[PDB]
C-alpha cells in the first residue's frame, strides 16, 4: 500500500519514482494523511526533470507545518536549484521557498533571495518580488536585518513594469504590517514613474499600482489634476476590477480639487457611466459594485442622481443583488422620479422571496420619508397593498403606515376609515403594536375605536410586550378623548393592568395612568394628550468621520460590510 | 363515454336514482355524505354519473367535480316548497361558473308522490329556467321509486350528447 | 488578496485545494458548506460568507464553488475577477469545467494554481501565452510574460492574414406590465477572431459620436457610446486624447470592446400577453408577436417563452405561424418561430386547464422574455469604418465583419 | 458560425 | 455609376417632393463590400452629376442629404457620411476630399469648384480639426 509506495519510492528507473510521486499527490488531493510519508518523496526530489520538481515542490508546501523538524532536507535543494540556467525552475524555487512557513527554514534562505532580487531574467525577479513579502509575513525583522526593503524599493526604480507591479504589491504588503514607522511613500515624480508604468503592465499590475496610489494624497490642485488626468483613461478597462480601483483612487483624489474649476464637474461627466457599465457584470461583482456606489452616493450624491432606471431589480438577479438595488433605489429617489420608485415597489411586493417583499414594503416606507411631495401617493400604494389580503405583506404594511403616520401627522386622516375595516385577525406582534397604536393616536376619526378594542382585551395577559404597553397608552388616551363611552373601559384596562399583569414596566405605566386619572384628569389632557414634538429621523448616512476613511477602501472587506478595517478583522 | 353529475339538495332522491339507473332496485341508502359512482350503460352510452350528496358541509366542494363535465343532473325535490329558494339559490350559484360552463342540464322533478308535489311548469317557474343564458336545460319530470321518466330522461341527455 | 483558492463541488467535499498564505487552515474548507447551506435556508445568502473570522469569497459554476478564503481586509473586486480568471482559464484548456475534469488533471492544474496567483496576487492570467510553458502534454518562460505587451508571443506565423471581427449587439429591454417600456439599452460586443503575423498594431475606427464631433462630422449617423470598456489590448491613454482605438491584437478570440448604450426607440419584437385566468378553470394567452424592426432583415429562430402557471395541464395552442412546445421543466410554452420577418405580426393562442383544487403556495409571475437573433442588423446603428493593419514585415491583411443582433435579457413583465 | 462576413476597408486615413 | 441611373429621377423627385424647410434599426447589405466613397469615386460622381444634370442649382437641405445618403447606402454600398458640408457661418463648404460643389446661400445651391478635390476650402474654415 503505502510500503509498495515507498518500495516504487525507493527506485533506480524514473519511470516508477515518477508515477510514485503522482500517486502520492493525488492520494493529497482526495484528502488522505499522507503525512507519514514526508522524508521519502524528497529523496525523489533533485531530478533533471521538471513537470515533477513542480509535484514534489507542492508536497513540500503543503506538509511542512506537519513535518517541521523534517523539513530542513530541502534547503541544499533550494540554494541547489537557484543556481540553474532555466529561469523557470528558479522561479520556481524562488516561490516554493517562501511558502515554506518553517522557523528553522527562513534563516537559511535569504541569501538565494538577495541572490534572486538582483538576477538578469524578470520572470524570477517579478516572483522573488512578492516571496520578499512572503519573508516578512513569517518572520518580521529578519527581513530588515538582511535589509530586502532598499532592494525593494529599487525595482520601483526599474523598467519591465510586471517587475514594478509585483513590487508595488509586496511593499504595499509589508506598508500594511509595519507601524508605519519608516513610511514608504515617495515624491511626485516616483508617482509620474508609476502612472507612466501603469499603462504597460498586466491587466493585473493595474489594480496593484493603484492600490498604491489609496495611500498618496497630494497637496495641490495642479498636482492632483495631473494624477486623475492619467488614473481616469482606467475607467475604459473590462477588468471589473481595475475600473473599481480606479474609482477608489479617484473619488480619494477629488477630495483635494477645487468645486470652482472646470475639472470637479468634467470628472464627474467621467465617474457616472463606468459606475452604471459595473452592473452589467457578472452577479457576484454586482454585489460589490453595488455595495460600493452605495458608500458612492452617501459621498458624493452629485454623480448617479440621473440613473434611477440601471438601478431596477430583474426577476432573475439573485437575493443579495435584489436586496442592494433596492437600497439604492432608496438612496436616489427624488422628487422627480417618485413614480418610477412607487410603480416599480408596487411591482416588487407581488413577488414569493418574502425577504424581498418586506424589504420593498420598506422601501416604500424609507422613500415615503425621504420626500414629502409623494407620500400621498405612498399611502395610496401601500392601501392599494392591504387590500389584497396577504398576511405578510399587510404585517409589513400596517407597520409602514405607522412610520408614516408619526412623520406626517396632519392630514391623513381619510385613510383610517379604510383602516378600521382591516379584519383584525392580523398576527405578528409588530404590526399589532402599529394597529393599536393608529387607532389610539387618532381616536377620534374612528367613530367606533371603542369597540374594536375589546376584541384586543380578550387576552391581554399573553400576547407581548409591545401590545400589552400600546393598548395601556391607546385606551387611555382614547378615554381622555372621550370620557363618555370608554369610562369602564380604562377601569377594566386598568385591573388588567396593575391587578393581574406581573410585567414590570406594565405596572409602572399602568400605576402612573391609575394615579394620574385619579388625581386630575383634566391637567391630563396637558399630560399624556400633548402635541408631541417633531420625529428626529434615524438618519442612515454614515458618519463623515468614517465615511471619509471607507472612502480609501472601496473594492474590499471594508467597504461591502460598511464597516471600518478594524472591527471585522482578527 | 359522458361524465355526468347529480347535485342537488338533501332527500332529493338522487341516490335512489343513481342506483334505479344503474341497478334497478330501491336499495335501502344512508344521507351520501360523499359521493358514489356508477357507470350507468344506457342508449349505449357509458353515463359515468357522479352522485353527489347534497348536505350543507358538502355544497362548497361541487366545484372539485366540475371540471370535464358534459352535463348536470340538479335533482330537485318536489315535496320542498320551502327549499325550492335556495335550490334557486343554489342553480344560479353553481352554473354562473366558468368551469362547466359547456354542461348540458336535466332538471329531475323528483318525488311525485303527493297533490303537495308539483308539476314540471311550477318548478320551471319557481326554479326560472327561462332566464338561463347559453343553456340546453331540459326539465323532466322523473319518479325514482318507480323509475317512471328516469330513462327518458337519459334518452333525451344522449341526444344531446353529440351535436 | 486570497489566502486559498479550494475547488468545491456540489456536496462540499474538495476536487482540489491550493494555500497561497497559510493565514488561514486548510480544515476551515469542511466549515464552507453547513455555512451555505444555513445562509440559503434563511434568504441571507451572500457571496461574502463569515466564519469567525475567515471569510469565504466563492463563485458558483456548473458543479464547482471556487472558494477562495482570506482573513484580511482582502481585495474583493480583485478576488471575484481573479476566480471568473481561473474559471476562465479552466475552461480555455479543458473545454468544459466539470468535476470529470479537476480529478483527472491534477497534473496540470496543481501546476495552474502554483502558476496564476503567488501569495494571493494573481500575475499571469492570459492564457493564450499559459498555453507554452504549462502543458498537458517546461522550456523557459516567454518574453510575453515579462514584456509590456503580455499577451501575443511573437513569431506567429500563418500563410493568410484574417482578422475577423463580430459586432454582435444585444438589446436588453424590459417592458413593464402597463405596457411602457422602463430599461431599453443595448450592450454591443466587439468580439474579434484574429489570424495575423507578427506583432501589428491595428487601428479600429468606429463611427463614435465624439470622434465625429471633434472631426465635424455631427450631423451623419453617429452612434452615442455612453460607456465603452475595452480589453487590456487598446491602449487606453491613446483612446482618451483624441478617440483612436489601437491596439496589438491577440490570437485567438476575445471581446475587444464592450460598449453599452441606452435607447429611446421602440423595442425590436413587442409581446402583446393577454391572461384569461379563470380560477379553478383554465387560462389562455393571446400573445400577439409584432416585429418593429425592418422589413429586409429576418428574425431567426426566436423562441418567445412565456411564463404558464406551475401546475397547468392537457394543452391546445392555436398559432398562425411557428411551432409551440410546452416545456414543462421550467413551467413555460417556448413559441419557437424559425423565420420572423420585419413588420409581420404573428398571433398565438394557448389553453390550458388549470387543477379544480387549489394550490397550497403562491407562485411569482416571471416574465416573457424572447429569445431572437437579428443577423445583419446593428440596432444602435454602429458602422466600422476601417481596420488599419499596421506591421513592420509588411502585408496585405484581409479584415472582415459580421453582424449580430442578439437577445441580453429581453424580458417583458406580465400581467 | 453559419453567417458570411463583409470586408471592411484598410486605410481610409 | 450604373445602378444610379434608374433612380436618379425618383430619389430626386422624391426629394423636390420633400419639403426644404413601424420602423426601428439599420440593416445592413449582406456580402457586399464596404468603403467610403473615395477620391476617384467622387471624382466619377462629380461628373455623373455633371453629364446627366439635375442637381445644380438646385435647393439644397437636410432631408435630401439623409434621403439620398441612404439611398446610395443601399444601392451602391458606400457610407452615409461622405455628404458632410461645414455649420452656419461662411459659405457651407463640403468637408469630403473630392467634392467639387460648394453650397452657397440663395436654403443652399450648389456651385461647382473644380479646385475643392485638391486645394481643401473647409480645411481653410477649419484647420485644427483635420491635424
Ligand atoms: N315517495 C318517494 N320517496 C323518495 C323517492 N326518492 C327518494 N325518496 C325518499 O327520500 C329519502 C332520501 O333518499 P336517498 O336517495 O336515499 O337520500 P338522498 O336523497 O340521496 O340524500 P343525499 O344522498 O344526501 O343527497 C329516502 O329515504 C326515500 O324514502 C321517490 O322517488 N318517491
Ligand atoms: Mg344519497
Amino acid at each position: 500500500e503505502i510500503f509498495e509506495l515507498k518500495a516504487e519510492l525507493n527506485s533506480d528507473k524514473k519511470e516508477k519514482k515518477k508515477e510514485a510521486v503522482k500517486k502520492v499527490i493525488a492520494s493529497m488531493t482526495v484528502g488522505k494523511d499522507v503525512s507519514a510519508l514526508f522524508p521519502d518523496v524528497v529523496n525523489c526530489m533533485q531530478t533533471d526533470n521538471l513537470e515533477l520538481k513542480k509535484l514534489v515542490y507542492l508536497y513540500l508546501m503543503n506538509y511542512a507545518k506537519s513535518q517541521p523538524d523534517m523539513a530542513i532536507m530541502a534547503v541544499n535543494t533550494f540554494v541547489k536549484d537557484c543556481e540553474d540556467p532555466n529561469p523557470l525552475i528558479r522561479a520556481l524555487a524562488v516561490r516554493t521557498m517562501g511558502c515554506i512557513r518553517v522557523d528553522k527554514i527562513t534563516e537559511y534562505l535569504c541569501e538565494p533571495l538577495r541572490k534572486c532580487l538582483k538576477d538578469e531574467d524578470p520572470y524570477v525577479r517579478k516572483t522573488a518580488a512578492v516571496c520578499v513579502a512572503k519573508l516578512h509575513d513569517i518572520n518580521a525583522q529578519l527581513v530588515e536585518d538582511q535589509g530586502f526593503l532598499d532592494t525593494l524599493k529599487d525595482l520601483i526604480s526599474d523598467s519591465n513594469p510586471m517587475v514594478v507591479a509585483n513590487a508595488v504589491a509586496a511593499l504595499s504588503e509589508i506598508a500594511e504590517s509595519h507601524p508605519s514607522s519608516n513610511l514608504l511613500d515617495l515624491n511626485p515624480q516616483s508617482i509620474n514613474k508609476l502612472l507612466t508604468a501603469l499603462n504597460e503592465c498586466t491587466e493585473w499590475g493595474q489594480i496593484f499600482i493603484l492600490d498604491c496610489l489609496a495611500n498618496y494624497m497630494p497637496k495641490d490642485d495642479r498636482e492632483a489634476q495631473s494624477i486623475c488626468e492619467r488614473v481616469t483613461p482606467r475607467l475604459s478597462h473590462a477588468n471589473s476590477a481595475v475600473v473599481l480601483s480606479a474609482v477608489k483612487v479617484l473619488m480619494k483624489f477629488m477630495e483635494m480639487l477645487s468645486k470652482d474649476l472646470d475639472y470637479y464637474g468634467t470628472l464627474l461627466k467621467k465617474l457616472a457611466p463606468p459606475l452604471v457599465t459595473l452592473l452589467s457584470a457578472e452577479p457576484e461583482l454586482q454585489y460589490v459594485a453595488l455595495r460600493n456606489i452605495n458608500l458612492i452616493v452617501q459621498k458624493r450624491p452629485e454623480i448617479l442622481k440621473h440613473e434611477m432606471k440601471v438601478f431596477f431589480v430583474k426577476y432573475n438577479d439573485p437575493i443579495y443583488v435584489k436586496l442592494e438595488k433596492l437600497d439604492i433605489m432608496i438612496r436616489l429617489a427624488s422628487q422627480a422620479n417618485i413614480a418610477q420608485v412607487l410603480a416599480e415597489l408596487r411591482e416588487y411586493a407581488t413577488e414569493v422571496d418574502v425577504d424581498f417583499v418586506r424589504k420593498a414594503v420598506r422601501a416604500i416606507g424609507r422613500c415615503a420619508i425621504k420626500v414629502e411631495q409623494s407620500a400621498e401617493r405612498c399611502v395610496s400604494t401601500l392601501l392599494d397593498l392591504i387590500q389584497t389580503k396577504v398576511n405578510y405583506v399587510v404585517q409589513e404594511a400596517i407597520v409602514v403606515i405607522k412610520d408614516i403616520f408619526r412623520k406626517y401627522p396632519n392630514k391623513y386622516e381619510s385613510v383610517i376609515a379604510t383602516l378600521c375595516e382591516n379584519l383584525d385577525s392580523l398576527d405578528e406582534p409588530e404590526a399589532r403594536a402599529a394597529m393599536i397604536w393608529i387607532v389610539g393616536e387618532y381616536a377620534e376619526r374612528i367613530d367606533n375605536a371603542d369597540e374594536l378594542l375589546e376584541s384586543f382585551l380578550e387576552g391581554f395577559h399573553d400576547k407581548s410586550t409591545q401590545v400589552q404597553l400600546q393598548l395601556l397608552t391607546a385606551i387611555v388616551k382614547l378615554f381622555l378623548k372621550k370620557p363618555t363611552e370608554t369610562q369602564e373601559l380604562v377601569q377594566q384596562v386598568l385591573s388588567l393592568a396593575t391587578q393581574d399583569s406581573d410585567n414590570p414596566d406594565l405596572r409602572d405605566r399602568g400605576y402612573i395612568y391609575w394615579r394620574l386619572l385619579s388625581t386630575d384628569p383634566v391637567a391630563a389632557k396637558e399630560v399624556v394628550l400633548a402635541e408631541k414634538p417633531l420625529i428626529s429621523e434615524e438618519t442612515d448616512l454614515i458618519e463623515p468621520t468614517l465615511l471619509d476613511e471607507l472612502i480609501c477602501y472601496i473594492g474590499t472587506l471594508a467597504s461591502v460590510y460598511h464597516k471600518p478595517p478594524s472591527a471585522f478583522v482578527e | 363515454e359522458m361524465r355526468i353529475l347529480m347535485v342537488g339538495l338533501d332527500a332529493a332522491g338522487k341516490t335512489t336514482i343513481l342506483y334505479k339507473l344503474k341497478l334497478g332496485e330501491i336499495v335501502t341508502t344512508i344521507p351520501t355524505i360523499g359521493f358514489n359512482v356508477e357507470t350507468v350503460e344506457y342508449k349505449n352510452i357509458s353515463f359515468t354519473v357522479w352522485d353527489v350528496g347534497g348536505l350543507d358541509k358538502i355544497r362548497p366542494l361541487w366545484r372539485h367535480y366540475f371540471q370535464n363535465t358534459q352535463g348536470l343532473i340538479f335533482v330537485v325535490d318536489s315535496n320542498d316548497r320551502e327549499r325550492v329558494n335556495e335550490a334557486r339559490e343554489e342553480l344560479m350559484r353553481m352554473l354562473a361558473e366558468d368551469e362547466l360552463r359547456d354542461a348540458v342540464l336535466l332538471v329531475f322533478a323528483n318525488k311525485q308522490d303527493l297533490p303537495n308535489a308539483m308539476n314540471a311548469a311550477e318548478i320551471t317557474d319557481k326554479l326560472g329556467l327561462h332566464s338561463l343564458r347559453h343553456r340546453n336545460w331540459y326539465i323532466q319530470a322523473t319518479c325514482a321509486t318507480s323509475g317512471d321518466g328516469l330513462y327518458e330522461g337519459l334518452d333525451w341527455l344522449s341526444n344531446q350528447l353529440r351535436n | 488578496s486570497a489566502s486559498a483558492v479550494y475547488v468545491l463541488d456540489l456536496k462540499g467535499k474538495v476536487l482540489i485545494c491550493r494555500n497561497y498564505r497559510g493565514d488561514v487552515d486548510m480544515s476551515e474548507v469542511e466549515h464552507f458548506m453547513p455555512i451555505l447551506m444555513e445562509k440559503e435556508e434563511e434568504g441571507m445568502l451572500s457571496p461574502i460568507l463569515a466564519h469567525g473570522g475567515v471569510r469565504f469569497m466563492w463563485i458558483k459554476h456548473n458543479n464547482l464553488y471556487l472558494v477562495a478564503t482570506s482573513k484580511k481586509n482582502a481585495c474583493v473586486s480583485l478576488v471575484f475577477s481573479f476566480l471568473y480568471k481561473v474559471v476562465q482559464v479552466f475552461s480555455e484548456y479543458f473545454k468544459e469545467l466539470e468535476e470529470e475534469s479537476i480529478r483527472d488533471n491534477f497534473v496540470i492544474i496543481y501546476e495552474l494554481l502554483d502558476e496564476l496567483m503567488d501569495f494571493g496576487y494573481p500575475q499571469t492570467t492570459d492564457s493564450k501565452i499559459l498555453q507554452e510553458y504549462i502543458t498537458q502534454e517546461a522550456p523557459r518562460p516567454p518574453a510575453t510574460v515579462t514584456n509590456a505587451v503580455s499577451w501575443r508571443s511573437e513569431g506567429i506565423k500563418y500563410r493568410k492574414n484574417e482578422v475577423f471581427l463580430d459586432v454582435i449587439e444585444a438589446v436588453n429591454l424590459l417592458v413593464s406590465a402597463n405596457g411602457n417600456v422602463l430599461r431599453s439599452e443595448i450592450v454591443g460586443s466587439i468580439k474579434m477572431r484574429v489570424f495575423l503575423s507578427g506583432m501589428p498594431e491595428l487601428r479600429l475606427g468606429l463611427n463614435d459620436k465624439v470622434l465625429f464631433d471633434n472631426t465635424g462630422r455631427g450631423k451623419s449617423k453617429s452612434v452615442e457610446l455612453e460607456d465603452v470598456k475595452f480589453h487590456q489590448c487598446v491602449r487606453l491613454s491613446r483612446f482618451e486624447n483624441d478617440r483612436t482605438i489601437s491596439f496589438i491584437p491577440p490570437d485567438g478570440e476575445f471581446e475587444l470592446m464592450s460598449y453599452r448604450l441606452n435607447t429611446h426607440v421602440k423595442p425590436l419584437i413587442w409581446i402583446e400577453s393577454v391572461i384569461e385566468k379563470h380560477s379553478h378553470s383554465r387560462i389562455e394567452y393571446m400573445v400577439k408577436a409584432k416585429s418593429q424592426f425592418k422589413r429586409r432583415s429576418t428574425a431567426n429562430n426566436v423562441e418567445i417563452h412565456i411564463p404558464v402557471p406551475n401546475d397547468a395541464d392537457s394543452p391546445k395552442f392555436k398559432t398562425t405561424v411557428g411551432s409551440v412546445k410546452w416545456v414543462p421543466e421550467n413551467s413555460e410554452i417556448v413559441w419557437s418561430v424559425k423565420s420572423f420577418p420585419g413588420g409581420k405580426e404573428y398571433l398565438m393562442r394557448a389553453h390550458f386547464g388549470l387543477p379544480s383544487v387549489e394550490a397550497e403556495d403562491k407562485e411569482g409571475k416571471p416574465p416573457i422574455s424572447v429569445k431572437f437573433e437579428i443577423p445583419y442588423f446593428t440596432t444602435s446603428g454602429i458602422q466600422v469604418r476601417y481596420l488599419k493593419i499596421i506591421e513592420k514585415s509588411g502585408y496585405q491583411a484581409l479584415p472582415w465583419v459580421r453582424y449580430i443582433t442578439q437577445n441580453g435579457d429581453y424580458q417583458l413583465r406580465t400581467q | 458560425t453559419s453567417y458570411d462576413y463583409c470586408r471592411v476597408p484598410m486605410e481610409d486615413g | 455609376s450604373k445602378s444610379s441611373v434608374i433612380g436618379w429621377p425618383a430619389v430626386r423627385e422624391r426629394m423636390r417632393r420633400a419639403e426644404p424647410a413601424e420602423e426601428v434599426g439599420f440593416p445592413v447589405t449582406p456580402q457586399v463590400p464596404l468603403r467610403p466613397m473615395t477620391y476617384k469615386a467622387a471624382v466619377d460622381l462629380s461628373h455623373f452629376l455633371k453629364e446627366k444634370g439635375g442637381l445644380e442649382g438646385l435647393i439644397h437641405s437636410q432631408r435630401r442629404q439623409d434621403i439620398l445618403d441612404l439611398w446610395i447606402y443601399h444601392t451602391q454600398g458606400y457610407f452615409p457620411d461622405w455628404q458632410n458640408y461645414t455649420p452656419g457661418p461662411g459659405v457651407r463648404y463640403p468637408l469630403t476630399f473630392g467634392w467639387c460643389y460648394k453650397l452657397v446661400p440663395v436654403v443652399l445651391e450648389w456651385r461647382f469648384d473644380s479646385r475643392l478635390a485638391f486645394h481643401h476650402v473647409a480645411r481653410e474654415l477649419h484647420p485644427e480639426y483635420f491635424k
